[PDB]
RNA sequence: CACGCGGGUACGCUAGCCGC
RNA sequence: GGCUCUGUGGGUGCUUGGCCGCUGGCCAGACCUACUUCAAAGCCACCGGGGGUACCUACCGGUUGGGGAAGCCCUAGCGGC
């Protein structure tokens, strides 16, 4: 432990900012003082041997709230000499030593990444999302931030490049893959509000790639269809969820999920006259899948939950609701 | 209004940690004795440099028979050395296992005046036999050569080129001459029009290509352009030079090691005078080399000695010998800059470090600060008495020393009979010529 | 203009931390020596200004009282009104020890106030650690006691005996006797080189190198028996007082004196000076006590006088000032302030202490904390005065809460940089200036009607001839 | 007052609340 | 003082803070001890009359 | 000179990034066997650039049974084209330090640009390869999830017994 | 060896430490944590747990919102109680004191005793307020707690009426009714202390049958046991022992 | 070259005109 | 009721007040920093014995370069011995 010594540069270094602030009369010198006595009590914590990912993060949080509090006594003394560079570099220095020394803390990774995007900082946020990813490639909150981040920013080159290699590396659970499902269909719909693209392929694609999945499961492609019904309003939408139904079917012909799907396929775009119509249709499948040889257990609680959703929205006639009731109480 | 001041020990440790907070304050008043305590700590620096100054760190395997008489090192990889001796063998070492050789083999007849390393992964040795082609790293050892070349004369030297296959061998028929590999069979032979004299050494500029420096016995040295193949300029020298090379990060200046026992710094764009005169030595200098980083340089003499120098210095930072090296033929630095390498007389392959009391490896920073510290202390208080005492004494063997002392007796009755001369004679109203302007005899095109 | 107060930092801390005046770039005539002085000015300059706008993370505050009516003075503040006013920490040291039978007590500090060794006249002498309140000795002698002192650190001391001076460890086993040094009146130990200097009753001065143990420059100082010793803590030079009335300053590659002083006339009975090594008030037996600029060698103002003769005066680690004469001390602030270039008188103390009866043999500050300990016959008391005390010390050089490893490291760098006595001068900071007669030897052997009367009467007198004579012979007869 | 109060909860946090625990002591 | 190191012990070659040279091997201690002196006045009275009587035998 | 150099285990592989690389010349040197004893002037040399770890015992047992063969595997191939710079070494390439010559030449022919030194060839990287697996524990502590000890444990006899076939005729219990 | 004696007088006295292994120590003394871990512990953890259980004491009992404005405040952390003055240092104690009455009801349950480790840990309670500790603590002399207070109670710190605890911190047994009631018939110095702190309790109304069942079987047998050492047979002496009996009592049962 | 606070064209957002 | 241990006060020499900047004051203190013509006479000043002496120091005698108190004289001067 030298820890002084080691210290010592980091208050020395925040020393100059400390008598502009002085030479204005912005803090007076007891407050000072106190900057004093807490940033180095602080530093010597920080830079402690036994340290934790909270003991820097309350560094941060202490550095990041002391620059608020600045900005909010200089509008009000109305000065715009100060600026806040010092403050953000000297957080952005904590922060560097704080994944230098813990790694492997995904909360200290997604508090730096929410730090360096609030301040404006766009490459350094990629430098260190790419970082934070090549550290914890398993991680698909991460590698879901990123892709979604690009989408975001529109580089959907890059978003690609995130998320196929998140598709590459997260394999055992089907969250990324869902999540890449959802960004390239909401790519399609950004396609199609701002009037290949045309026909759509990509998420049948990602389909034909996940049927050989270590995940591949009939949930797992419900969770697929669940994600998929979403923003009905496409052009092949009824192309993307009838490829489903169908690969469902061809695989796995008596499975709960699979007759879920034939419930509530003809319900894409719905909220108006197409809805009972629809509804009617969805109905008939339903009756014919309570009577039809499956698990009718696991059918009836799938459907008693997709009917908590139902019930979840107003505007519907009291005879459906009643019937929905009746229908659901028998079970 | 009553305030004391009120000292609790968190203000030297804070509850709950084992850091020793340790508050400082600059205020001159609390520091006295600021030059003498430094001046005692540069003292200990000295003396400790003196007491860790420990150079030799080893010996390349079981060494050669007869003496080494050439070595080169090669300039692209880090370990690979390679020494032919006098007998006319030749072995490529590996520095980091130096118990023994990688691939030897019985070249020549004669001594091995020059060798040189490709740069693919294949060395090259002169003779006097002829100059011949190895593959020391192959699947299967091989003994035998590649290619050979006799006609051209006795080769003396060899210098490969920095980027291609093109390397130069001097001859002993006053021409250099420079072969391409895989599309010359007789090279190009380019000389000073009517030039009698041996080439001594070669020496591609590493730093601006295609520029070739050049040694000879006619007390001279000679430069060569190879994008219009022909001689450039020629300056005779007093004594005769053993040795060219050139600084790998200044392109213009070369080093002359000369039987005038000195080291010539030279500028090659004006070689009216000489850019540095290093004298240390007793008997003739044998091998210079510039350091990597271009601002040392190592001098192997006849005598049992490596001088080694700064660029700027004009006098020796460091003097090594030992009693078994017999004789010193060809120093050179490794590519760290770190650690030289001296092929003596004695068959023998030493490794020698340079900054002798600086160890290397990793450095705690409270370590390499320390170090530091002691330095710059030097560099400011290195010419007071004690200190300059004791560190420039150093332990030489008693014929170097002995004849060290006749040198100096000999220098200054040199200097005494010019000075009479000169307050006595008419040669009383000119200016004086420096010394460094006297270094050169004339200079021709 | 906004940069004013830049111009004003500047000045500052070319005042404070700049140690010189500044080098000259403009006169420089060489190219490479111009750029690297500009170079090397850059740098000195930055070092000032990082040095000055680095003493902002100073953390503790000096203490202070200052008076808030008209009526009231602050030098009618009592003791337990300070008591009652201040931190519980700091009002725990101001304690009293009732030792009656053994002699008048004299009280030393150790350099980090650590701990305080209090010697008896009658011989009891003890060793505490004054805060925490163990005694790390304490031990009985038999015969008197002239002095004690602690050495470097608080693991040896050294007493003066009724012949001679003995070194003890922390357990106050004796470790030796030192026969060399006899009748020793006075000690003092410089801090920085590692001498103890004795000054006898017969007037010889010794200086004992205790890492090594060689007496290094026994020094007759050829005039009286010393009434008073003490020592410059910039220079290492000892001011020793005499008792004709001079202060004579020593130093051990001199035998006669580096300066003397001219005081009072009779003879001096105290000195103190400054560890900036600025001033140093004296006072004699003639009633009057005067300060003296040490740098200039004159004095700054007129004598003030105290109203007995001051046994003993200690100046603390800012300005003030404790004058102990007959039976109650005095403590004035502002005698000598660094900034002024001519000193005022200051007209009242800033605080004193009671006359109870108890007859002041030896006032010294405790070096970090704002406290007094006076060393009375009845025994050690220990008041507490707010302005005292340097409140920032710095950790590299001495430490207040030292541990034991870092004790046993400072004690071996101390080792390693002792000073060599040789390096001892009135101006300290010498070492690598020129020797100009021999730098003008080494440039002459580079470039190789009213005197001449007098010339003449001293060359008549040898009587060699030698012809530089005949030449003026010939000129005193042309003339 | 001058102040908001999100400004006194920062001052609170950041810079210490040494005066109001001494107002809270003397009651 | 702590067991000094190579280097540090190198500097102080000639340095330790328990017997000097002017101790002359503590043997005024060890003599004291030994045969239960309570005065070290008492010692050196004794050698100094011993010494006394050595120079007698001298200039015999 | 190495770039980065990859390091198997069995909690999963990790490749780190040199930075001030060791003297060669001075291998056998006693300073800088003691810099490659102590942790704290070793982690100056080697930073840590990533990790990736088993999804499953199985996936362990297939990589070990690559590994040990020669044959890298597709997971590998994947984490060393995501952490490598993509270049073809044309104009700059980048030296990987392995320990397996096999593996060398399966990863320099996977990426070119990718010059890769063998740890049983170069002792350079044999030192350095060496001083990783001294302190290899407290390197990866920050994302070690657990121990390594109870992993090389049972990874050593899912190893075992997939070679000697164990199982199917040890019956006598 | 008076110097001695004056020394040790000064060092029982002195109250904060000066050395860094009488800050360890002084900052090992804990109710919850051993020793090992209550060493390597700064105020932010200590104040995270201990404010967790002054949220659960705050939630249970209505009248502890003033000492959660003053006593466990988030810049209560910070404060050293030996850098404030002496009438500082006294506020401070009343509200302690204040604090201690209030907190003597539920002082088997570990929230309260958390809310006391953090007055032990941060203000050093169990050596400034040694005398109000130790009788809030004495109604629970046969509970853990208080055999763990009583381990950690420095020796010359406890008042003179309640140095019979001694030999209990010798041997860390809880000590029984047996020995607090016959130190009670010797001394009227413990039967007056635990009068007054039940007395000054009860007068701010934060009273509880524990408390006032203590008070009342220890004032019992301590009468009781000092009837009949008072007897004497000699008239004179039984006049004197009646009137010192009644003036020892007196204002106690006046009150009550 | 730009970097604080307001009303604007415009927000599950901040890109753009002028001020404080 | 007894032994032991501990504490305080008196005594263990013939009784004249607590403090101070004391011929006067104070015990609740008060005023605070002035005033000044000419630095100083010399000597002594304890280390155990025998021995060495390169370096430092002390004492004694000198050598170069400057410096001029004082003594003596007179052509009077920015003087001379």
């Amino acid at each position: 432990a030298w820890v002084a010594d080691k210290a010592r540069f980091y208050l020395e270094r925040a020393a100059p900012e400390l008598r502009e602030w002085e030479e204005k009369e912005i803090f007076t010198k007891d407050e000072i003082r106190n900057l004093v006595a807490k940033r180095s009590d602080f530093e010597h914590l920080v830079l402690a041997p036994g340290t934790k990912p909270t003991d820097f993060l309350n560094y941060v949080n202490w550095e990041r709230s002391l620059d608020r509090l600045r900005a909010k006594r200089c509008a009000r003394l109305n000065i715009r000499s100060v600026t806040s560079h010092a403050s953000q570099a000297r957080t952005f220095g904590i922060f560097e030593r704080a994944v230098l020394k813990h790694p492997g803390s995904i909360e200290l990774w997604l508090a730096y990444l929410e730090f360096a995007a609030q301040v404006k900082a766009t490459k350094r946020w990629r430098r260190i999302m790419t970082r934070a990813l090549r550290l914890h490639p398993m991680n698909a909150s991460l590698w879901t931030l990123a892709g979604r981040r690009a989408a975001q920013n529109g580089d959907m080159q890059r978003a690609r490049a995130h998320f196929l290699r998140g598709c590459r590396f997260c394999t055992r659970e089907p969250t990324l893959w869902l999540e890449y499902a959802r960004c390239e269909m909401d790519w399609l719909a950004r396609m199609e509000a701002k009037k290949p693209a045309l026909s759509g392929a990509i998420p049948i694609a990602v389909f034909d790639v996940a049927r050989k999945q270590p995940f591949w499961g009939p949930a797992a492609a419900e969770k697929f269809f669940d994600v998929f019904a979403k923003f009905g309003h496409l052009s092949c939408h009824e192309r993307i969820i009838s490829h489903v139904v169908t690969t469902m079917q061809e695989l796995f012909p008596n499975h709960p999920c699979t007759w879920s799907v034939h419930i509530r396929q003809p319900l894409v775009g719905v909220d108006t006259p197409a809805f009972p119509k629809a509804l009617r249709e969805s109905l008939a499948r339903l009756k014919a899948a309570l009577q039809s040889t499956t698990d009718r257990k696991a059918l009836a609680t799938k459907m008693v939950a997709w009917m908590d959703g139902i019930l979840a929205i107003e505007k519907l006639d009291a005879a459906i609701r009643t019937v929905l009731e009746h229908t659901k109480r028998s079970l | 209004k009553i305030k004391a001041l009120t000292r609790s020990i968190t203000a030297q440790q804070a509850p709950g940690s084992d850091v020793q907070r340790a508050p400082r304050n600059l205020a001159p008043e609390l520091h006295p004795f600021e030059r003498a305590r430094e001046y005692q700590r540069a003292l200990n620096a000295v003396k400790l440099e003196r007491m860790f100054a420990k150079p030799f760190l080893g010996q390349l395997g079981n060494g050669h028979v007869q003496g080494v008489y050439s070595m080169c090192k090669d300039k692209n990889s880090l370990n690979c050395i390679a020494s032919g001796s006098g007998d006319g063998v030749v072995k490529v070492w590996d520095l980091t296992t130096r118990d023994e050789e990688t691939w030897r083999v019985a070249a020549h007849n004669n001594i091995v005046k020059g060798l040189t390393f490709t740069n693919d992964k294949k060395l090259l040795s002169c003779a006097t036999d002829g100059i011949k082609l190895w593959d020391p790293y192959a699947s299967p050892s091989n003994t035998t050569p590649i290619a050979t070349w006799q006609e051209g004369g006795p080769y003396t030297s060899l210098s490969f080129h920095r980027s291609a296959n093109t390397f130069a061998a001097s001859s002993g028929q006053g021409c250099i001459r420079i072969w391409d590999l895989e599309h010359s069979t007789a090279g190009q032979a380019i000389q000073w029009p009517s030039f009698v004299d041996t080439i001594t050494d070669v020496c591609f500029n590493q730093v601006e290509t295609s520029v070739i420096g050049s040694v000879a016995t006619d007390r001279s040295i000679i430069l060569f352009d190879l994008r219009t193949n022909m001689p450039v300029i020629k300056t005779v020298l007093h004594f005769a030079c053993n040795r060219i090379v050139f600084n790998p990060m200044e392109a213009m200046n070369l080093a002359v090691a000369s039987e005038d026992h000195n080291i010539y710094i030279f500028d090659a764009r004006n070689f009216d005078k000489a850019l540095n005169i290093q004298k240390g030595h007793v008997a003739a200098v044998m091998d210079v080399e510039f350091s990597p980083t271009g601002e040392e340089l190592v001098s192997g003499s006849y005598d049992r000695t490596i001088r080694l120098w700064r660029r700027d210095a004009g006098h020796s930072r460091d003097v090594y010998h030992t009693k078994r090296m017999q004789r010193v033929f060809r120093t050179m630095w490794t590519m760290d800059s770190k650690y030289i390498l001296t092929g003596s007389d004695d068959g023998n392959v030493r490794l020698w470090r340079a900054n002798a009391s600086e160890r290397s490896g990793v450095k705690a920073t409270r370590q390499r600060q320390a170090l530091e510290y002691n330095n710059a202390l030097l560099d400011r208080y290195g010419h007071l008495p004690e200190i300059r005492r004791i560190r420039r004494h150093r332990h030489l063997p008693k014929v170097v020393k002995k004849a060290t002392e006749i040198k100096r007796e000999e220098l200054a009755a040199i200097k005494r009979r010019e000075e009479n001369e000169r307050k006595h004679s008419n040669k009383k109203y000119e200016k004086r010529k420096s010394e460094r302007e006297k270094a050169v005899l004339v200079k021709q095109q | 203009k906004a940069e004013l107060d830049r111009i004003r930092r500047y000045k500052q801390a070319q005042k404070k931390y700049g140690r010189g005046p500044r080098v000259d770039i403009k006169s420089v005539r060489d190219k490479k020596l111009r750029r690297t002085l500009t170079n090397l000015e850059n740098k000195y300059k930055t070092a000032a200004l990082k040095a000055k706008e680095a003493e902002i993370l100073l953390e503790n505050q000096t203490g202070f009282l200052e008076p808030e009516g008209e009526l009231e003075r602050t030098y009618k503040v009592r003791q337990d009104e300070i008591v009652k006013e201040v931190a519980v920490e700091v009002a725990q040291k101001k304690f009293e020890l009732k030792l009656t039978e053994l002699g008048p007590y004299t009280c030393e500090y150790s350099r980090n106030g650590r701990d305080l060794i209090l010697a008896g006249r009658k011989g009891h002498v003890a060793t505490m650690d004054w805060r925490e309140g163990k005694l790390g000795c304490e031990l009985q002698l038999g015969e008197t006691v002239r002095d004690a002192r602690f050495l470097h650190n608080n693991q040896f001391f050294a007493v003066a005996q009724k012949k001679y001076v003995y070194i003890y460890d922390h357990n106050g086993v004796e470790i030796h006797c030192l026969r060399k040094h006899v009748e020793v009146s006075h000690m003092e130990f410089l801090p920085y080189h590692f001498l103890l200097a004795t000054l006898s009753i017969s007037g010889q001065l010794k200086y004992q190198d205790t890492s090594t143990g060689q007496i290094v420059a026994e020094i007759a100082t050829k005039h009286g028996t010393p009434v008073s010793l003490t020592q410059n803590p910039y220079n290492a030079i000892l001011h020793i007082g005499q008792q004709n009335g001079t202060v004579t300053l020593w130093s051990p590659n001199s035998t006669d004196p580096l300066v003397k002083l001219l005081a009072h006339r009779g003879p001096v009975r105290s000195l103190a000076v400054d560890r900036e090594g600025r001033y140093m008030v004296s006072t004699g037996q003639d009633n009057k006590m005067c300060i003296w600029d040490i740098r200039n060698f004159k004095e700054a103002v007129n004598s003030y006088f105290t109203r007995a003769p001051a046994t003993s005066v200690a100046i603390s680690d800012t300005g003030l000032t404790a004058v102990g004469w007959g039976t109650h001390t005095t403590i004035w602030k502002g005698l000598f302030n660094k900034e002024r270039p001519v000193q005022v008188k200051v007209d009242s103390p800033y605080m004193t202490w009671g006359g109870q009866g108890q007859v002041v043999e030896r006032v010294r500050w405790c070096p970090f904390e704002d406290i007094l300990g006076i060393g009375h016959n009845e025994g050690f008391s220990s008041i507490i005065v707010p302005g005292a005390g340097e409140a920032n010390y710095d950790a590299l050089e001495v430490n207040p809460f030292e541990t034991k490893k870092q004790r046993q490291e400072g004690e071996v760098k101390a080792l390693l940089n002792k000073l060599q006595p040789e390096m001892i001068a009135l101006d300290p900071n010498f070492i690598g200036n020129l020797d100009l007669r021999s730098e003008k030897q080494r440039q002459a052997e580079r470039d190789l009607n009213t005197a001449l009367k007098k010339y003449l009467r001293k060359q008549r007198k040898k009587n060699i001839i030698d012809e530089k004579r005949l030449k003026a012979e010939e000129l005193y007869r042309q003339m | 007052a001058e102040k908001d109060a999100e400004e006194e909860e920062l001052e609170k946090f950041v810079l210490g609340a040494k005066e109001t625990f001494r107002e809270q002591l003397f009651r | 003082v702590r067991k000094l190191k190579y280097h540090e012990q190198k500097l102080l070659k000639k340095h330790d803070f328990i017997n000097y040279k002017s101790d002359n091997n503590h043997r005024d201690h060890d003599v004291i001890r030994r045969y239960m002196i309570q005065k070290p006045e008492d010692y050196h009275k004794y050698n100094r009359l011993c010494g006394s009587l050595r120079q007698f035998a001298h200039r015999l | 000179v190495v770039n980065f150099l990859l390091f198997e285990s069995a909690v999963g592989f990790s490749l780190f990034e040199v930075v001030h690389q060791a003297d060669t010349v001075g291998l056998e040197l006693p300073e800088v066997k003691d810099a490659m004893k102590t942790l704290d002037k070793f982690g100056k040399m080697v930073k840590l650039r990533s990790f990736n770890p088993w999804t499953s015992a199985a996936q362990g047992l297939e990589a070990i049974n690559l590994i040990s063969e020669g044959i890298m595997p597709e997971y590998l191939k994947s984490a060393l084209e995501m952490n490598l710079p993509q270049t073809s070494g044309k104009k700059s390439k980048v030296v990987l330090g392995v320990a397996d010559k096999k593996l060398a030449g399966e990863i320099t022919a996977a990426f070119p640009g990718v010059q890769c030194e063998a740890a049983d060839t170069s002792e350079v990287v044999a030192a350095l390869l060496r001083g990783i697996r001294t302190h290899a524990n407290k390197l990866h502590k920050s994302l070690q999830e657990g121990d390594i000890g109870r992993a090389q444990l049972g990874l050593g006899h899912a190893y075992s017994r997939a070679k000697v076939k164990f199982s199917v005729h040890k019956n006598d219990n | 060896s008076s110097l001695a004696q004056q020394l040790a007088q000064i060092a029982a006295n002195s109250r904060s430490s000066f050395n860094v292994k009488a800050l360890k120590a002084s900052h090992s003394k804990s109710l919850i944590w051993e020793p090992r871990v209550a060493v390597s512990q700064t105020f932010a953890e200590i104040y995270s747990q201990c404010y967790e259980g002054f949220k659960e004491l705050c939630h249970l009992d209505s009248r502890f919102v003033p000492f959660d404005a003053t006593l466990f405040s988030a810049q209560s952390q910070e404060v050293d109680r030996t850098q404030m003055t002496a009438e500082e240092n006294a506020a401070l104690d009343k509200r302690v004191d204040s604090f201690l009455h209030l907190v003597g009801s539920r002082l088997r349950l570990m929230p309260a005793i958390k809310a006391v480790e953090w007055l032990i840990r941060r203000f050093r309670i169990h050596e400034f307020n040694t005398g109000t500790l130790l009788a809030t603590f004495l109604p629970y002399h046969t509970i853990p707690a208080f055999v763990t207070l009583l381990s950690i109670l420095p020796v010359q710190r406890i008042p003179i009426e309640y140095r019979f605890l001694d030999p209990y911190i010798k041997s860390l047994t809880p000590p029984p009714r047996a020995a607090i009631v016959q130190q009670a018939t010797n001394r009227p110095d413990l039967l007056s202390a635990i009068s007054r702190y039940t007395l000054d309790s009860c007068r701010a109304k934060q009273e509880y049958p524990g408390l006032i069942s203590f008070w009342g079987g220890i004032m019992a047998e301590a009468v009781n046991g000092m009837i009949d050492k008072m007897r004497s047979g000699r008239r004179a002496i039984q006049l004197e022992n009646d009137h010192l009996l009644l003036q020892q009592i007196g204002p106690v049962l006046s009150e009550a």
